[PDB]
RNA sequence: AAUCCGGUUAAUAUUCCGGAACCAGAAGGUGGAAUCAACACGGCAACGUAAAUGAAGUUGGAGACGUCGGCGGGAGCCCUGGGAAGAGUUCUCUUUUCUUUUUAACAAACCAUUGAACUACCCUGAAAUCGGUUUAUCCGGAGCUAGGGUAUGGUGUUUGGAAGAGUUCAGCGCCUCAUGCUGAAUCCGGUGCGCUCUCGACGGCCCUUGAAAAUCCAACGGAAGAAUGGCCUUGUUUUCACAUCUGGUCGUACUCAUAACCGCAGCAGGUCUCCAAGGUGAACAGCCUCUAGUUGAUAGAACAAUGUAGAUAAGGGAAGUCGGCAAAAUGGAUCCGUAACUUCGGGAUAAGGAUUGGCUCUAAGGGUUGGACAACCAACUUAGAACU
């Protein structure tokens, strides 16, 4: 059963706080409570702890990543990484 | 309290200087408990055979103080 | 049934007021104050508990013999076997990389 | 598998207060095996009288407490209570005293 | 509260000693009019205030 | 850093007595090991041992940590089937009803057996027709399933402590005295969405991520050490075992409250917290009961008016009153059914209907089991039928 037409994870909030605010929170929490792939282990086991820290379990690669508030990587950081990569190559060459 | 199961070890610990008193306890199940009061621990040996108990008593150091409770 | 009281003047359910019910050889149900559970030492590189070491309070380790507080291996009782093996391999490989770097420089 | 429960009433038999003859029939008609009280067939509890010691022989691991309970039932039926009391002396042996 | 300091216990001892009935001979002393005393303190009437 | 049991006073008990332990500090009698030369061995590994040299310096760990929810294990309690001892009831019946049937700290050996991880790690091996697996969806070519091991180990098991204690019952001294003596039993089983505490593996939540220090342990590292006429003799081993001495000072009575605190008081007020039996019942609800406690709230006589508190009342049903104030009415559970509106989540227990006792049965849903069968034991539910 679908159990929810559109609210989804925000069904715990009942009818309060407003529809637009609930929708924005729904998108954020969907991003927040998502398993991501470790860029060093290749396993979909990365989970968030305390708004900016992402860890994946297992026997190996117990690394702790510094990421975004609810996503492992943000668009601005990716753009900055590309810009810094470009600048470093120009300086080296 | 510590329990011993070796007859010769009990005899050695009885011949040891710190061994002062020995107690004989007879139970209703035909078992005899030999309890040695050392400085730190009370050592208990359980014997099920009266024939072996008699020889154990004979081989015990006569200079040791042994009482029956 | 029988009801129990604290045997000390601490009247609150604190972490230092842990109690266990015992039945004495007088048909008496009463409390017995006990200490907190011990902790197994953790690995310094991965944080995993160390195998072969008992869980005790920090002061209780002073009464144990030396071999009960460690493992017969390099970094025994401070690092796990996997951590020690990784350090050995990493050390050897990097020293080899230094040697080949010097040789290629010359 | 056999038991030899004994009840002694020498305190009242020699005093001519106890009726072992009626005690025989009381036990026979009130001993219950498998629910009903008429399951006596000589392969089960048997009763025997010696004019001073009533004997109950059993083969189905009988209980002496039930025997004492029936003795108290007979005591109250004959109104001999407050003068005679059943006590236990040996294993499976009960006796009546005056107290 | 059964958990008292040494100073508190000594003060309680002093208060207890300064609560006994007055011997009559001192009151009968010539030129001494001690007689009755209102200094007597009851635990349920006047508190010591530490 | 380290204590338990039993007993004892008129009043103190983890403090006294009896028994049995533990910790810290100080000094230092053995002893095995190894050395005719250096500071032990075993396991393919996880790792293990009776010791198995270790100065600084450095590093790591313990101390040391939130909250909620479900699951599994243990201890105590609750419940239950027998046996034993005593007591209650007995017009009648009740192999009946009630009380007891106990094993502390500490020490040793096992510990998934007997109950409970595949919990962590290691070895063989290489897996798609992918497999394993929890109540709950996680794991695996960064090495699955499977087989075999290693560690974590008590509130688990067998013992010592320890029956000599305690409990129950039954006799003899009978002025009995230091209260003495002589007898027995204290046994065998089971159960669970049960209660309290605790432990283990998990899951969820945070723009909330949930102290510090004293103190203890471990590691890297190598400072320092001196036996030799193949045999007496010393340095380590007192992080092995055993043995000796010491552990000072302060508090410890009692109330903790409808009489020991505060409120002017022996004031219906206020004041933090621990343990929590049985039945009915979802339940720590209400009601009755067991252990324990109390029967303490100036008393006697009679029911006048008006009061305070609790109830009822024919017919009408808010006509009362500013106002349905107050009271009444509804109420648990199961089965049908549930509108407008809406932020789609709700409204909603909407509204509105039916049933509910007792007794005798039937059907289904689960656990070891003798030669696809199957002899019992031990369990709670759900649904239906007849009768009354
Ligand atoms: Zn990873």
């Amino acid at each position: 059963t679908k159990r929810t037409k559109k609210v989804g994870v925000t069904g715990k909030y009942g009818v309060r706080y407003g529809a637009s605010l609930r929708r924005d929170v729904r998108k954020i929490e969907v991003q927040q409570h998502s398993r991501y792939q470790c860029p060093f282990c290749g396993r979909n086991t990365v989970k968030r702890t305390a708004a900016g820290i992402w860890c994946c379990n297992g026997k190996g690669c117990k690394k702790v990543l510094a990421g975004g508030a609810w996503t492992v990587t943000t668009a601005a950081a990716t753009s900055a990484r590309s810009t810094i990569r470009r600048l470093r190559e120009m300086v080296e060459v | 309290p510590r329990q011993i199961s070796d007859i010769k070890q009990f005899l050695e610990i009885a011949r040891r200087k710190d061994a002062t008193s020995a107690r004989i306890k007879k139970n209703t199940n035909k078992d005899v408990k030999f309890k040695l009061r050392c400085s730190k621990y009370l050592y208990t040996l359980v014997v099920a055979d009266a024939k072996k108990a008699e020889k154990l008593r004979q081989s015990l150091p006569p200079d040791l103080t042994v009482t029956e409770v | 049934a029988q009801r129990v009281t604290y045997r000390r003047r601490l009247a609150y359910n604190t972490r230092s007021n842990k109690t266990r019910i015992i039945k004495t050889p007088g048909n008496n149900i009463r409390y017995l104050h006990i200490k907190k559970l011990g902790t197994i030492p953790r690995c310094g590189d991965t944080g995993v508990p160390l195998q072969g070491i008992p869980a005790l309070r920090p002061r209780e380790f002073a009464r144990l013999s030396h071999n009960q507080k460690k493992v017969q291996r390099a970094y025994g009782g401070c690092l796990s076997a996997n951590a020690v093996k990784d350090r050995i391999v990493r050390a050897f490989l990097i020293e080899e990389q230094k040697i080949v770097k010097q040789k290629l420089k010359q | 598998v056999s038991n030899k429960y004994i009840i002694d009433a020498t305190a009242a038999v020699n005093d001519k207060i106890f009726d072992v003859a009626a005690f025989e029939k009381y036990l026979i008609d009130r001993i219950k095996v498998d629910g009903k009280t008429g399951n006596l067939g000589s392969s089960v509890v048997v009763s025997r009288e010696g004019s001073s010691k009533i004997a109950v022989i059993a083969h189905i691991d009988f209980s002496g407490r039930y025997l004492k309970y029936l003795t108290k039932k007979f005591l109250k039926k004959h109104s001999l209570r407050d003068w005679l009391r059943v006590v236990s002396t040996k294993k499976g042996v009960y006796e009546l005293r005056y107290y | 509260p059964s958990h008292k300091s040494f100073r508190t216990k000594q003060k309680l001892a002093k208060a207890a000693r300064q609560n006994r009935p007055i011997p009559q001979w001192i009151r009968l002393r010539t030129g001494n009019t001690v007689h009755y005393n209102m200094k007597r303190r009851h635990w349920r009437r006047t508190k010591l205030n530490i």
